């Protein structure tokens, strides 16, 4: 994986490539790695897929919980610590790397999460094996005073600079902005530019190709 | 002595138009020798079909548990459960098990009965889910799957040409990988028929 | 008759434990008041030192919960002091858990969620107090919320609790009437504290050395007790007008 | 009268009936004596049959080389409590190399006391002791109620009549007191003071109990013919 | 000490009756009115806000309580054994459903959880029956619109319409002349206000009377957009503004 | 301590009766009738609900029969809040069963379990018993088609026809009277039918006024089918033995 | 332990079993019957962990014949394997597993037919017409697939499993003392004498 | 890391480098190591980035829970609540931890917590891996009763040094000023500091 | 009614009888009492001697907690021990994570938290004892009285017993007298003539005087037993002025 996070003007947007990998073999080409944990609070994860789901799922369940007990909007602190006590309670064995960053009340936030529980802030962060392809972008390009349109470009710019050079990340980039005041807007597919090319033949097989032994209806009602 | 590849077998699932196939291999072994030829890998709760490669006692045993579930389900709900939801049970089933997990590759095929939509899905042995527009693969021929797919499959296929896009893809699939084998069976399912189809392969 | 004894309904469907811990909450024969200002929120309570012997400065009924909230009790001390640990422990707790400070209305939500388990369960008795929660609520501003021996909560523009409470609480009705506001249109908090003893002597009937009072104030970031000059202060300046 | 069904209730004037009916069956109980000097502690105990045909039961129990008691009222509450202490001293010895002071083994039982009689389903001790014992501050005499108060005296006696050999012991307090490298003025002196609260029945040799503790002598008890010397 | 109540409380009587069911549903008949009313394309209910002093600011006190996004809740009887049932039941719904299925309970289920809970205080040890009735209204693809009450034995029916708490009888009577299976959302809503305005006696105006719905998607208060498959709550409180409005109209 | 407060619910009267079973046994007799008659080729299960309102939603509501399997229902008498709690615990025994065995749970099995549960609440525990009876509906490949019924005590007897709830007396008496051993699923429907008409205690029996189900072999060849009637069916079925 | 075979033919389910039971470098015993009769018409056969497989076999056998008794009736051969399957699929998981390895031969008397399972020691389980446990099927299997036909009488499958033996006892490291055969059919449980 | 804390006339000074490592590549070049466990009661962070932040924020909990019941605690019972979760958790942590606060009484402290999870009172503290390197300077440097200016300096130049010969360490160099004034953050930047 | 034969009950009233049946316990114990004073505070306790069997000296009623606080209690002596024993360990706990000892306020509530916990089930009793309690911390001198329901206050004077009224006269006149403060040498006197003065009230059986005292000149902070010479010369002061 390939994820980043980076602030702007009036709140922060994430990114993620959409590549599963089980070894050398692409499992997924086109998986979802941003996380929705609130309304307005998204997280990107990288490491074991199965762990950084659920992870978002249950600190997602419990933060809704939370919200309908105090009436109130969730805090991205709050996401923050669930995840990390959760995950340093299983001492890196829950392989969840997670860039978490939300609006609440308090503001906009940019945090993120190593497996064994360590927490970080930023203006710009960037995690999973492609993360030094897309530092490097951050690095080169990140300045204070972003725009929304600056933000997104960057973001998306150092996701590609992991889609194409690093060999666990490729296909597509996801994105998520969530600015001050606004309705957050998932962007899934963002950009496609890893489009397969047309086939240089069409393998549909003459009908009877396959030999067959049996037949039988299947029921399926009661 | 690695749990997913002392019996070995596989599966694969495909989409065409308003329609889904489901395939599976029927060889259980013991790493060389041969044991069973009739060992099916696919099941079904109501229109919603199951398959699963790996290690077979937790193919059985997660056949026996999923069918205990849905059983409950429809009990409680009065409807059969949905492609979409029984996808999301099976999830939360596995990730349960996360630090002792079913050593299992299982794959869901089948058409919502409310939208009409085809659906199949693939997860990890701790419960990620795989969703796909087109083909989900699993077992110990799931590079070779993988390569047939990729490169036999194309969209909207017509019940009868899905057959035979899906039984080669098995076939020859099956031919390269020495666990599995020994028969084949493949399931073409539209909206209110289901075929079952046994397939004629080399039995070496 | 055992259904007055334990936390069990009788056939009027009434829970007589919970009333009678009601009746205890007056046992200490002091009345308490809160208002909010613009900036602030304001609770004052009457502070009766009968005994020559005893050293004014350890009787209080005025908690400092956390940094941000203040709680005074109305009822026996020993019941009141449970309450103020456990309510210190839980609101420490939400920081440590959820990473930002518990407010004033989730808190009392808690302590009245703790309050019903009592009036459900039979080998817990009702604590015989009403706790009122104040604080400056970074989303909601001031807040005043109150809870009783029913597991019973509920936000204030301003309220008072006591003996003699309705006298405090209906001159505190007149006011809003008058003022068309839900607070204390005031500045500073010190004139907010002037207008909660003000309104105290006028309801009630007397007069306040300072020693007869006792002042918690709630502002952004800190709730703080006063000390007996700070309320002198206070006094003097209500008298010279 | 209702506030006599466990204990824990107090009655209006604030008593403890169930622990003052425990108090009741040490004042059933047979007499037991106890008195000291300032090198010695003696018991003396009077045992009691169930007729001609029984055995006597048995008052006196050791509890370490240094330490011991006698029982009146229930006989297995005795035995449970002396357990006790047996493995309380065992404990000071085994991990302090230190034998237990007398002073704390009567902390010890009277906080084992007190908890079964501020909790629901449990029941008082039934049982009065007399601990005797020798240790770094010389010889020691305690009186166990299970109340839980415990009392440090030159003398005592507890169980029916005691009154007499207390009475007894508080008028030859001066005498008793400097019975100094003289076990068995001690014991005579502990034998006329239990004969203060007999009845009908005089001291005979499967009657009467007798032990002792001090400074150069460990804990131990006397019956049969080795009391015959003392009647 | 430990709790040493491991017995029942709620025991039966010799003429069959389980007294302290009899005496919290006393304790829900002293409560104030609470009504729901199902619709074509949605569910109303409503209920009177009983201020306990003008001092108090009854916004802060809600009556009526979002459950799931398409489930919502009203009682009447003890409104602190409400609160903590509206706790459990938010609770459970991710616990043994949203947890295991990946999408919200159907209404009759999270009813059927909520009537457990409820159960069980009316046989486990030391412990008495809620004093609550509750109306939970909601939405699910498979079942459309449904309404049901809960009481304290934990039996739950589905209702057309009904009414809970003070005025009851009169209001379900009031329910039955208005009532017929072609009603829309909106008619639904005035014949809810009609009925409250019977047993309600001082104030009547958007601040005294709580009202919510169960009716179509609300993307605007999703809070995101992106996934086309989520649409919204079906669960809306209608504001103070919103009441009067259909007041004047009345 | 908490003693004063305990009813005792797990003793013997000096008369060597279970006092609490005793009187859930007399709640049991107000809640309304069910009957369960079973037939040569099938089994009725009939059952009165409880005075209804005109505004209760008679379709999408249960409260008298419930499916514990797709071979096995039950008739609810008593508090409906205690019998989804065993019926619960009964649906999934059936499971347990089914994936130990790989075999659906013989009718008998079950119904011993669940009355064992029953049985627990009278000996142990100090809880107050279920205020339960139900009448069992189902078909094995063992004994065929059979009824049970199971009530606080947790005793369970079988049946020919039998009646629980209400009017058991008078039920039983007009069973007993009309029922023979021949007899076919439709004219146990009838039978089943005729007698609540008789036995019940409003002005005259209608549709949203039963709940009604069969198990019948009429599936199509050596299977069972359970039929939970909907409210339109019991509409014709009462119209089609004349009752209204 | 070692050796354990199953064919099942027409109208019958016969088990051979080695009578060896050898620790170290001494066959202690030359005539051990590796079976357990659960029910009057199944029976099971182990091989595996000294110790385990005795243990396991008998733990199963007691909760059959208590099902037995309970209901008065037998379970089928369907039934008992699978409670079987899901005890051993328990066991696989546990801190100390079976490593107890099964086959079980039953005559369903319901269906009136002859049913062999072959089941492992981590729950795996499959229907067969002739099974094998250890390293036997690795001769067993092909000879069988050979020579079986699935209409063969009692007596072709003793014919078909001398065969077996013979070949097991020609190209086999070990002597495993030859075995002891016993029939299931409808009748029940019967032990050959002379084999 | 390379951290230290100094103690001085007016109180007391915490410094820190701001480079997180994972092997060689610097996941985090402008890390904040110093941390509010009171407000005049922080440490300084060494060891791993996980067990660290875990301590710190279960020492923060029990200090606010401390301040509710018995208003503010010491510094020294401020590094006892660390030693106590260092000690008994030895097994399981990689934590070197320095305490310093400051008291109107007793003016600025400095307790350091090792791995073994024993503490240490001193005038001064280093810590971390790029502490090795300054052992030397630092003893040769310190001086008791500092003024804020000298106090900095040292930290500075201290740090400076560690930062340049530790490829552990780098980026930032922050400071925290703790007197009876308050609280002051200082942070001082690669062009400044290298050229020392 | 019956509202008074189960603890935690509300009556009518609000009260819980059960607590105040204990009182009536404590009010049957022996007179202490406790004088704080310039640095620190002094404890004494009326020791009734029923016997001339009892060994004078040997059996001390007051008690230390940690090596600053003392603890003097009147009624059930046995439930007094369970209290001091609950503070030791309570004592115990707070100085083994926080280093410090513990200050006397925090020590006050963790008994007075104890005590209120006995009034919250049926399945316990209140305790039988109202004890006052003090020593010297970080912030100066304190003393405190604890009663059954978990009530406790600051005391410039405290007085519990059968002759509580007796003493508690007397030492409100040493508050009237001295508003700048007592010395501790001087509390030591004082106690020992109110404690003779207070034995007016228990006059039957004679008694035996225990004193002790924490003072941060005086004793360093420590607590310690009043013994020997300057014991006799508090009992003299005290025979002087009943005469
Ligand atoms: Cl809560
Ligand atoms: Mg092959
Ligand atoms: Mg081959
Ligand atoms: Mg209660
Ligand atoms: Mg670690
Ligand atoms: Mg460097």
């Amino acid at each position: 994986t390939t994820i980043v996070g980076v602030k702007f003007n009036n709140g922060v947007v994430i990114a993620a490539d959409t590549r599963s990998t089980q070894g050398p073999i692409v499992a997924d080409k086109n998986c979802a790695k941003l996380h929705r944990i609130s309304p307005k609070i998204w997280c990107a994860g990288a490491g074991t897929a199965a762990d950084t789901e659920a992870v978002t799922q249950l600190i997602g369940s419990n933060i809704e919980l939370h919200s309908l007990y105090t009436s109130r909007e969730p805090r991205v602190v709050s996401a923050l610590q669930m995840l990390k006590q959760h995950l340093f309670k299983y001492q890196g064995h829950i392989g969840a790397y997670l860039i978490v960053a939300g609006v609440d009340p308090t503001g906009s936030h940019l945090f993120s999460i190593h497996a064994e529980g360590s927490t970080d802030v930023g203006y710009y962060l960037s995690l999973g094996s492609g993360s030094l392809a897309a530092m490097a972008v951050l690095e080169s390009h990140w300045k204070q005073d972003l725009t929304k349109e600056e933000a997104i470009k960057l973001a998306s710019d150092a996701i590609q600079a992991g889609i194409w050079n690093d060999l666990g990340s490729g296909s597509n980039v996801d994105v998520c902005v969530m600015e001050i005041g606004k309705d957050a807007e998932y962007l899934r597919n963002y950009l496609t530019p890893n489009v397969r090319e047309e086939k240089q033949k069409s393998y549909k097989f003459p009908r009877g190709t396959t030999a067959v032994l049996k037949e039988s209806i299947v029921n399926i009602c009661d | 002595s690695d749990p997913s590849s002392i019996n070995g077998g596989i599966v694969v699932a495909m989409t065409g138009k308003d329609c889904v196939a489901i395939a599976c291999d029927l060889r259980l072994g013991s790493q060389s020798l041969g044991v069973s030829n009739k060992f099916e890998k696919i099941f079904h709760y109501g229109h919603v079909f199951l398959g699963i490669t790996g290690l077979a006692t937790d193919v059985t045993t997660l056949n026996e548990m999923f069918r205990y579930k849905t059983n409950l389900y429809k009990l409680k709900e009065e409807r059969a459960i949905e492609p979409e939801t029984f996808t999301q049970l099976v999830s939360s089933s596995l990730y349960e098990r996360r630090f002792g997990p079913y050593f299992v590759g299982p794959v869901v095929a089948g058409i919502n009965s409310k939208s009409g939509k085809p659906f199949i899905a693939g997860f990890d042995l701790i419960g990620c889910i795989d969703e796909a527009k087109d083909f989900i693969v699993s077992g110990t021929a799931s590079d070779q799957l993988f390569g047939m797919c990729e490169s036999l499959y194309e969209p909207n296929l017509e019940p009868e040409d899905l057959f035979e896009t899906i039984s080669q893809a098995l076939l020859n699939a099956a031919d390269r990988d020495a666990l599995s084998g020994w028969g084949a069976v493949v399931y073409i399912i539209k909206k209110d028929e289901v075929v079952k189809r046994y397939l004629k392969m080399r039995q070496d | 008759g055992y259904d007055r004894h334990i936390t069990i309904f009788s056939p009027e469907g009434r829970l007589y434990q919970v009333e009678y811990a009601f009746k205890a909450t007056n046992q200490t024969n002091i009345n308490s008041l809160a208002v909010r200002g613009k900036d602030c929120t304001v609770v004052i309570s009457q502070k009766k030192v009968p005994d020559k012997l005893l050293d004014p400065t350890t009787v209080s009924y005025i908690f400092c919960i956390s940094r941000t909230i203040g709680m005074v009790v109305n009822g026996p001390i020993p019941d009141a002091r449970n309450a103020a640990l456990r309510a210190k422990a839980e609101a420490a707790e939400f920081r440590y858990k959820y990473g930002y400070d518990m407010p004033c209305d989730v808190l009392a939500k808690r302590m009245a969620n703790l309050s019903q388990i009592y009036t459900q369960r039979a080998y817990m008795r009702p604590l015989g107090v009403i706790l009122t929660f104040v604080s400056v609520d970074e989303e909601l501003g001031p807040s005043i919320y109150k809870t009783d021996p029913a597991g019973y909560y509920v936000g204030y523009k301003a309220t008072a609790t006591g003996p003699k409470q309705q006298e405090i609480t209906t001159n505190l009705e007149n006011h809003f009437k008058k003022s068309k506001i839900d607070h204390i249109n005031e500045e500073s908090w010190e004139k907010v504290v002037e207008f909660a003893i003000t309104h105290m002597i006028d309801a009630l009937g007397t007069e306040f050395s300072k020693n007869d009072l006792e002042v918690g104030v709630a502002t952004k970031d800190k709730f703080f007790t006063l000390s007996a000059e700070n309320i002198e202060e206070r006094l003097v300046a209500i008298a010279e007008q | 009268n209702n506030y006599d069904g466990d204990t824990v209730t107090f009655s209006p004037t604030g008593r403890l009936f169930q622990v003052e009916y425990a108090l009741e069956a040490i004042k059933q109980g047979s007499v037991t004596v106890g008195l000291r000097s300032n090198t010695h502690a003696v018991l003396v105990a009077l045992k009691r049959n169930a007729d001609e045909l029984s055995s006597y039961q048995k008052k006196i129990i050791k509890c370490d080389e240094h330490m011991g008691l006698s029982l009146a009222g229930l006989a297995p509450d005795a035995r449970v409590l002396s357990n006790y202490l047996r493995q309380q001293c065992n404990y000071s010895s085994l991990v302090f190399n230190r034998k237990l002071a007398v002073e704390r083994a009567g902390h010890l039982l009277c906080d084992k006391a007190q908890k079964n009689t501020q909790s629901y389903g449990g029941r008082p001790y039934g049982v009065g002791l007399l601990i005797i014992g020798y240790d770094k501050s010389g010889a020691h005499l305690l009186e166990f109620q299970p109340s839980g108060n415990v009392t440090e005296l030159y003398g005592t006696a507890i169980g029916a009549r005691s009154q007499g050999a207390k009475t007894y012991l508080e008028r030859t307090l001066d005498t008793f007191i400097k019975i100094d490298g003289n076990p068995d003025e001690l014991i005579k002196a502990g034998v006329e003071a239990i004969s203060q609260s007999l009845r009908d029945e005089s001291l005979t040799v499967d009657n009467l109990s007798i032990a002792i503790v001090g400074k150069d002598t460990p804990f131990t008890i006397y019956d049969g013919e080795a009391v015959a010397k003392y009647i | 000490m430990t709790d040493r109540y491991s017995f029942s409380l709620t025991t039966f009587s010799p003429s069959g009756k389980l007294g302290q069911i009899d005496y919290a549903l006393t304790a829900v008949k002293q409560g104030v009115t609470s009504l729901g009313i199902k619709a074509t394309n949605g569910v109303v209910i409503a209920t009177e806000k009983k201020s306990s002093s003008p001092l108090a600011m009854s916004e802060t006190l809600s009556k009526v309580s979002l459950l799931t996004p398409d489930i919502g809740a009203v009682y009447s009887g003890m409104g602190p054994d409400y609160r903590v049932l509206v706790d459990k039941s938010r609770k459970v719904a991710h616990t043994s459903y949203k947890r295991i299925y990946g999408e919200y309970p159907p209404t009759k289920l999270l009813v059927s959880e909520v009537a457990k809970i409820m159960q069980e205080a009316t046989q486990s040890g030391g412990v008495r029956p809620f004093g609550v009735s509750l109306l939970i209204a909601g939405h699910d693809e498979f079942n459309g619109f449904s309404l049901y009450q809960v009481d304290p034995s934990g039996s739950y029916f589905p209702w057309k319409a009904t009414a809970i708490g003070k005025g009851s009888v009169a209001a379900k009577t009031f329910l039955e002349k208005r009532w017929n299976d072609e009603l829309e959302l909106e008619d639904a809503i005035h014949i809810a206000l009609l009925t409250l305005k019977e047993s309600v006696e001082g104030e009547f105006n958007g601040d005294t009377i709580e009202l919510a719905i169960i009716g179509d998607e609300n993307p605007d208060l999703l809070g995101y957009t992106g996934i086309p498959t989520d649409k919204g709550p079906r669960f809306r409180k209608l504001t103070s503004q919103e009441i009067n409005d259909r007041l004047e109209a009345l | 301590g908490s003693r004063r407060y305990d009813s005792r619910t797990t003793i013997f009267s000096p008369e060597g009766r279970l006092y609490q079973v005793e009187y859930a046994l007399e709640s049991i007799s107000h809640a309304g009738t069910a009957i369960g008659i079973m037939a040569s080729d099938g089994i009725v299960l009939a059952a009165e609900r409880k005075v209804t309102s005109t505004l209760l939603e008679q379709d999408t509501s249960t409260e008298k029969l419930y499916k514990l399997n797709d071979k096995i229902a039950v008739a609810v008498a008593g508090l409906t809040a205690d019998a989804e709690i065993l019926i619960n615990t009964a649906r999934i025994h059936a499971q347990n069963y089914l994936k130990t065995y790989n075999e659906d749970i013989p009718v008998e099995i079950l119904v011993r379990r669940l009355s064992d549960i029953k049985q627990g609440y009278t000996q142990h525990g100090g809880l107050r018993p279920f205020g339960v009876s139900f009448i069992y509906a189902g078909y094995d490949d063992r004994y065929g088609y059979q009824l049970y019924t199971s009530n606080p005590s947790g005793n369970y007897t079988g049946w020919k026809a039998i009646s629980v709830g209400a009017n058991t007396s008078a039920a039983q008496t007009l069973l007993q009277m009309d029922y023979k051993d021949d007899m076919k699923v439709d004219d146990a429907i009838e039978l089943a039918l005729k007698t609540l008409s008789k036995t019940t205690d409003s002005s005259a029996l209608t549709y949203d006024r039963l709940e009604f189900a069969t198990i019948r072999k009429g599936a199509n060849d050596g299977e069972v089918y359970q039929k939970i009637f909907k409210p339109q069916e019991i509409k014709d079925i009462l119209v089609k033995t004349g009752i209204t | 332990m070692d050796i354990i075979l199953g064919i099942r033919v027409q109208d019958s389910v016969i088990l051979a079993s080695s009578k060896a039971v050898t620790r170290g470098i001494s066959v202690l015993k030359d005539s051990d019957d590796k079976t357990r009769q659960l029910s009057p018409h199944t029976l099971m056969s182990f091989a595996g962990e000294a110790g385990d497989t005795v243990q396991f076999a008998e733990y199963i056998q007691a909760n059959i014949q208590l099902y037995s008794i309970r209901e008065d009736y037998e379970l089928s051969p369907q039934a008992v394997s699978s409670f079987v399957r899901q005890e051993l699929a328990k066991s696989i998981r546990s801190r100390r597993p079976y490593q107890v390895n099964v086959l079980i031969g039953g005559y369903d008397k319901k269906k009136n037919k002859p049913e062999l399972y072959q089941i492992d020691y981590l729950g795996t389980k499959v229907e067969l017409p002739y099974g094998a446990h250890g390293y036997s099927g690795f001769y067993t299997f092909s000879l069988l697939d050979h020579h079986y036909r699935p209409d063969m009488t009692t007596e072709e499958g003793l014919d078909l499993l001398k065969l077996c033996v013979q070949e097991l006892e020609k190209r086999m490291p070990m002597d495993f003392k030859g075995v002891i055969v016993k029939i299931v059919d409808k009748d029940g449980i019967r032990q050959v004498d002379d084999f | 890391t390379s951290i230290m804390a100094v103690t001085f006339k007016d109180g007391v000074i915490l410094g820190a480098d701001s480079r997180t490592t994972t092997g060689a590549y610097i996941a985090n070049r402008v890390t904040d190591k110093l941390t509010r466990v009171h407000d005049k009661i922080w440490c300084c962070r060494s060891g791993s980035a996980a067990d660290t932040q875990a301590i710190a924020d279960i020492v923060q909990y029990h200090l606010e829970l401390y301040t509710s019941q018995y208003g503010t605690p010491s510094t020294e019972t401020a590094a006892s609540v660390f030693k106590e979760l260092c000690y008994e958790n030895k097994d399981n942590l990689t934590a070197g931890i320095i305490v310093a606060g400051y008291d109107d009484k007793n003016k600025g402290e400095v307790y350091t917590i090792p791995l073994g999870g024993s503490v240490h009172k001193l005038p001064y503290a280093i810590a971390g891996s790029g502490s090795t390197f300054i052992y030397g300077y630092c003893d040769k440097n310190f001086r008791e009763n500092m003024s804020k200016e000298e106090t900095v300096d040292f930290i500075k130049h201290s740090l400076s040094q560690a930062i340049k010969w530790d490829g552990s360490s780098g980026g930032v160099i922050r400071m925290v000023v703790l007197t009876a004034a308050g609280v002051e953050r200082l942070i001082f930047y690669p062009d400044e500091y290298e050229q020392l | 009614t019956g509202y008074d034969l189960s603890n935690s009950v509300f009556s009518p009233d609000g009260r819980n009888f059960q607590v105040e049946y204990a009182v009536k316990a404590v009010e049957n114990g022996t007179t202490s009492i406790g004088i704080k004073c310039n640095d620190g505070v002094v404890f004494a306790v009326e020791k009734l001697i029923t016997s001339k069997l009892l060994v004078p000296q040997k059996n001390v009623k007051i008690q230390v907690v940690d090596r600053h606080i003392g603890c003097v209690y009147s009624g059930l002596i046995p439930d007094g021990r369970h209290l001091v024993n609950r503070g030791r360990e309570e004592a115990a706990s707070f100085k083994k994570l926080y280093k410090t000892p513990i200050p006397i306020p925090a020590f006050a509530d963790r008994l007075g938290q104890y005590v209120q916990a006995h009034t919250l089930y049926n399945s316990v009793r209140p305790f039988g004892v109202s004890t006052i309690f003090g020593g010297v911390d970080k912030n100066g001198a304190h003393l405190y009285m604890l009663e059954p329901s978990g009530s406790y206050w600051g005391y410039k004077g405290a007085a519990t017993g059968k002759g509580r009224q007796s003493a508690k006269a007397e030492l409100e006149k040493l508050v009237d007298h001295h508003p700048e403060g007592l010395s501790a040498r001087e509390a030591v006197k004082q106690a020992a003539k109110i404690i003779y003065l207070a034995h007016e009230d228990n006059k039957e059986k004679d008694f035996e005087l225990e004193i002790s005292w924490c003072s941060l000149s005086e004793t360093n902070g420590l607590h310690k037993f009043v013994k020997g010479d300057l014991l006799q010369e508090a009992i003299d002061f005290a025979q002087k002025e009943i005469n």
